[PDB]
């Protein structure tokens, strides 16, 4: 069968910002089932947050404000800086 | 006889086991508190070895956890010896026994 | 591909694919995977940011768990973040009390 | 019986060094002995019945981690 | 042709020798001004981060009466941002720190401002050694377009204080191809270095109108003064006597053949332009060209002298004398540097190599 | 201002509800710091729930959603 991991995603990344450095296997499956905990507490509030408002669609407005709810103040405004630019650059 | 005052060895002790990160429980006697714990409530329950390791995991870093706070509890009184009145004080600001 | 066309380095098509498993709504929007995608790249790059540093400061080159229980747990706001996760084969971080010592 | 005596003394000790502890008092190893057992029973419940949900009669790590996830005290590095 | 003589070298070294005689007094000078100006920075609340880090730098080996003491200060992680391809010239934004280090309380925007903190630098500078007592330290000329903060300890011991920021972050995607001592010490001493932290020092863009823009470019004395303590194939290089080469020794001639030019030809207006670390570069291209021991043997004295001027030479006439950590920054580009100044030390340099070098006598 | 709003008397009432029989004189700028951080988040999240309704009126139920993700739930206004 076929496994659903972010484990070459993680290693991408990592060679965006540490090019040259090792990662353990415990450590990738710490960052799997952290990547899959995010992703699920994300849109999980995002699930929430559309049935406050009775709407039947996740917006990209929607995962922002689950960012601005969940995750705490600098990080957060950092983070809804990048989503936006990526959005915007998404829509070029 | 070179023996060292009561605090210094502890001291080591402190730095070495927060400088190390393995498993302080024995593995074999988790595993059978594990399955008889397990057997109590569904007998013939097989383990996968990675739901023990996972189990001892939770176990290590909720007691270290809890040691911290009882640290913190006993330094808190004036002290520097830790009591189960510490313990019981820490379970019950967090909920566990209230 | 979308991830090449937001410039991003995380599948959008899985997350989408998984927004329409997992079953959060019925209806998901377009720009939903490409913001969530971002935000799932900034933490993880933030993070490994972090785990990486703690590496180089511990002239660790492979990144084990140790390294990232020690970075999320000296950001203060990322302790905040992940103050009820337990991360495993971590340890804790070095700290000594000051009534302890001599 | 007595599996639970296999916690031993300097394991407690050697979390309580862990955990920054100076000086242990003698009541700690009990005290902590039944507070690990309580655990165990609230985590070991919830995974039994995670398993017989899933009509198996193997525990595996997945049913664990679930387990702990409805605990709150979320691990990873075993998904 | 002929190599120029390995006595007449060693007769060179012991005249450097000669030359470095006059530490133990202008070390402690420069040691009490230190420790009596990181004893009065402890007093200062915004600047309790600083640090003096440990590399006595011989930028200047022909005259060691000058010293150019560097600071360090422990930074956050910072985002690098690249000024206008320059390859060498960077942006400094602090990424993201949760702690509020004071640094980011003084900066201005994004970008930290290098005049604004060399500006209260000076500030502190000044307000501070006028209170030492019995040594005189007064604030020489800012001028020249370079870190300056002049501090002239009371007799000729002119010390340049320059500030350093170093992060200890991962190095920027510029400095990659770079460090190429694989084939020289090893890949894993490559990788050792490379977990080592880099330094950041400011300069404006000097390209023709750009004026107290605020730029940084990247510091290397650290890696290179470790590399001048491990400098053979052979690990064991100048330590035991079978071993005896002549790097340390061909590149303190070179160093003082230049500094001696320098020293010469000082009329106004050119000298601003070399310096002894593209020596020392151009050197560490001569170890990629000559990396065998048995290739830097006390034989080959006047032979791997005879190739670093060579070498130097080839650096100054096809204007390519790329960064041995950045292999996309030439240092000898021809706005920080005169076309008629490449000429004239080419010219120099050429004439003092054809004449058997009567400056070493 | 209002943080002296909090007053020295209404801490003292909330600490007899809560038990307390002795108050220290520092207690109470403590509490004012510590109730200030608190409904510091809680406004936080309940102002962004509102700004993502497009709305200028801080609902009650936005309130309870902010109190709920942030695990102290109160009943009895909606949700």
């Amino acid at each position: 069968s076929r496994k659903e991991s972010y484990s070459i995603y993680v290693y991408k990344v990592l060679k965006q910002v540490h090019p040259d450095t090792g990662i353990s296997s415990k450590a990738m499956g710490i960052m799997n089932s952290f990547v899959n905990d995010i992703f699920e507490r994300i849109a999980g509030e995002a699930s929430r947050l559309a049935h406050y408002n009775k709407r039947s669609t996740i917006t990209s407005r929607e995962i922002q404000t689950a960012v601005r709810l969940l995750l705490p103040g600098e990080l957060a405004k950092h983070a809804v800086s990048e989503g936006t630019k990526a959005v915007t650059k998404y829509t070029s | 006889p070179h023996r060292y005052r009561p605090g210094t060895v502890a001291l080591r002790e402190i730095r070495r086991y927060q400088k190390s990160t393995e498993l302080l429980i024995r593995k074999l006697p988790f595993q059978r508190l594990v399955r008889e714990i397990a057997q109590d409530f569904k007998t013939d329950l097989r383990f996968q070895s990675s739901a023990v390791m996972a189990l001892q995991e939770a176990c290590e870093a909720y007691l270290v956890g809890l040691f911290e706070d009882t640290n913190l509890c006993a330094i808190h009184a004036k002290r520097v010896t830790i009591m189960p009145k510490d313990i019981q004080l820490a379970r019950r600001i967090r909920g566990e026994r209230a | 591909t979308r991830s090449s066309r937001a410039g991003l380095q995380f599948p959008v098509g899985r997350v989408h694919r998984l927004l329409r498993k997992g079953n959060y709504s019925e209806r998901v929007g377009a720009g939903a995977p490409v913001y969530l995608a971002a935000v799932l790249e900034y933490l993880t790059a933030e993070i490994l940011e972090l785990a990486g540093n703690a590496a180089r400061d511990n002239k660790k080159t492979r990144i084990i768990p140790r390294h990232l229980q020690l970075a999320i747990r000296n950001d203060e706001e990322l302790n905040k973040l992940l103050g009820r996760v337990t991360i495993a084969q971590g340890g804790v971080l070095p700290n000594i009390q000051a009534v302890l010592l001599p | 019986r007595d599996n639970i005596q296999g916690i031993t003394k300097p394991a407690i000790r050697r979390l309580a060094r862990r955990g920054g502890v100076k000086r242990i008092s003698g009541l700690i190893y009990e005290e902590t002995r039944g507070v690990l057992k309580v655990f165990l029973e609230n985590v070991i419940r919830d995974a039994v019945t995670y398993t017989e949900h899933a009509k198996r009669k193997t525990v595996t790590a997945m049913d664990v981690v679930y387990a702990l996830k409805r605990q709150g005290r979320t691990l990873y590095g075993f998904g | 042709d002929a190599a120029p003589g390995a006595s007449k070298l060693r007769a060179v070294l012991e005249k450097l020798k000669l030359s470095r005689d006059d530490i133990s007094t202008a070390a402690g000078m420069v040691k009490g001004v230190v420790d009596h100006l990181l004893l009065r920075l402890k007093c200062d609340s915004a600047f309790r981060g600083v640090g003096l880090l440990n590399t006595y730098e011989h930028v200047k080996i022909s005259a060691p009466n000058e010293f150019d003491v560097m600071f360090k200060l422990e930074v956050p992680r910072i985002q690098l941002e690249e000024y206008s391809n320059t390859r060498a010239y960077y942006f400094v934004k602090f990424k993201r720190n949760p702690k509020e280090n004071p640094l980011s309380q003084f900066l201005e925007g994004e970008i930290l401002s290098a005049s604004k903190m060399l500006s209260k630098f000076r500030k502190i500078i000044k307000e501070e050694i006028n209170d030492i007592k019995d040594t005189d330290v007064i604030m020489k000329r800012k001028r020249g377009g370079s870190p300056a903060v002049t501090l002239l300890i009371s007799e000729k011991i002119s010390v340049d204080i320059t500030l350093a920021l170093e992060s200890k972050s991962s190095w920027p995607a510029s400095t990659q191809e770079g460090l190429r001592i694989q084939n020289w010490l090893s890949a894993k001493v490559r990788k050792q270095l490379r977990l080592k932290p880099f330094y950041l020092v400011p300069k404006h863009a000097k390209e023709g109108n750009g004026f107290q823009e605020e730029t940084w470019r990247l510091s290397f004395s650290h890696i290179e003064k470790e590399i001048l303590n491990n400098h053979g194939k052979s690990k064991t290089c100048c330590e035991n006597k079978e071993e005896k080469c002549c790097r340390k020794d061909c590149l303190k001639l070179m160093k003082y053949l230049l500094e001696q030019l320098k020293e010469r030809f000082k009329d106004k207006k050119h000298l601003d332009k070399f310096s002894s670390y593209h020596v020392k570069t151009a050197f560490f291209h001569v170890c990629t060209q000559n990396p065998q021991d048995s290739q830097w043997d006390r034989k080959d004295l006047g032979l791997c002298f005879d190739n670093c001027v060579t070498y130097f030479l080839q650096c100054l006439r096809t204007e390519k004398l790329e960064n041995y950590f950045i292999p996309e920054f030439n240092l000898f580009s021809s706005n920080l540097i005169d076309k008629r100044s490449k000429e004239f030390l080419t010219k120099q340099i050429e004439y003092e190599r054809n004449n058997e070098f009567p400056v070493f006598d």
